[PDB]
């Protein structure tokens, strides 16, 4: 958003079965850090 | 094909040592600026103060608010600055 790519981390103990429950959870920013390019396209590696 | 300097060591053709250091304003947000001067914090009587770039007037009173290590600052409702982190010691200020 606005040049500034922001970066954002959350980690917890769900372990399957539950199939993405209600996420109540927040969501900290991790970082919030000036790339400044716009973004239409990703692929997400494993 | 170029030149070369022709530096005799001995006396007027003594060059210089240079370090530019050229500016631009519209490339991008801005990234780079310069120190800011961290005077000290004054509690229970009125000051201005200008934290985190928040510019305003009031008493910077102690206050012990939990604050989230992302929550650059605070507030309270009807948008009003009512908490602020003061930087340097991660303390909270109540203003
Ligand atoms: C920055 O934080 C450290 C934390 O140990 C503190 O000692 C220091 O006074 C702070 N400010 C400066 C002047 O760097």
């Amino acid at each position: 958003i606005d040049g500034y790519f922001k970066i954002y981390s959350k980690h917890t103990p769900i372990n399957l079965v539950r199939d993405l429950p209600q996420g109540f959870s927040a969501l900290e920013p991790l970082v919030d850090l000036p790339i400044g390019i716009n973004i239409t396209r990703f692929q997400t590696l494993l | 094909p170029l030149q070369s300097y022709g530096f005799q060591p001995t006396v007027g053709y003594q060059p210089y040592r240079v370090v530019v250091l050229s500016f631009e304003l519209l490339h991008a947000p801005a990234t780079v600026c310069g120190p800011k001067k961290s005077t000290n914090l004054v509690k229970n009587k009125c000051v201005n103060f200008n934290f985190n770039g928040l510019t305003g007037t009031g008493v910077l009173t102690e206050s012990n608010k939990k604050f989230l290590p992302f929550q650059q600052f605070g507030r309270d409702i009807a948008d009003t600055t009512d908490a602020v982190r003061d930087p340097q010691t991660l303390e909270i200020l109540d203003i």
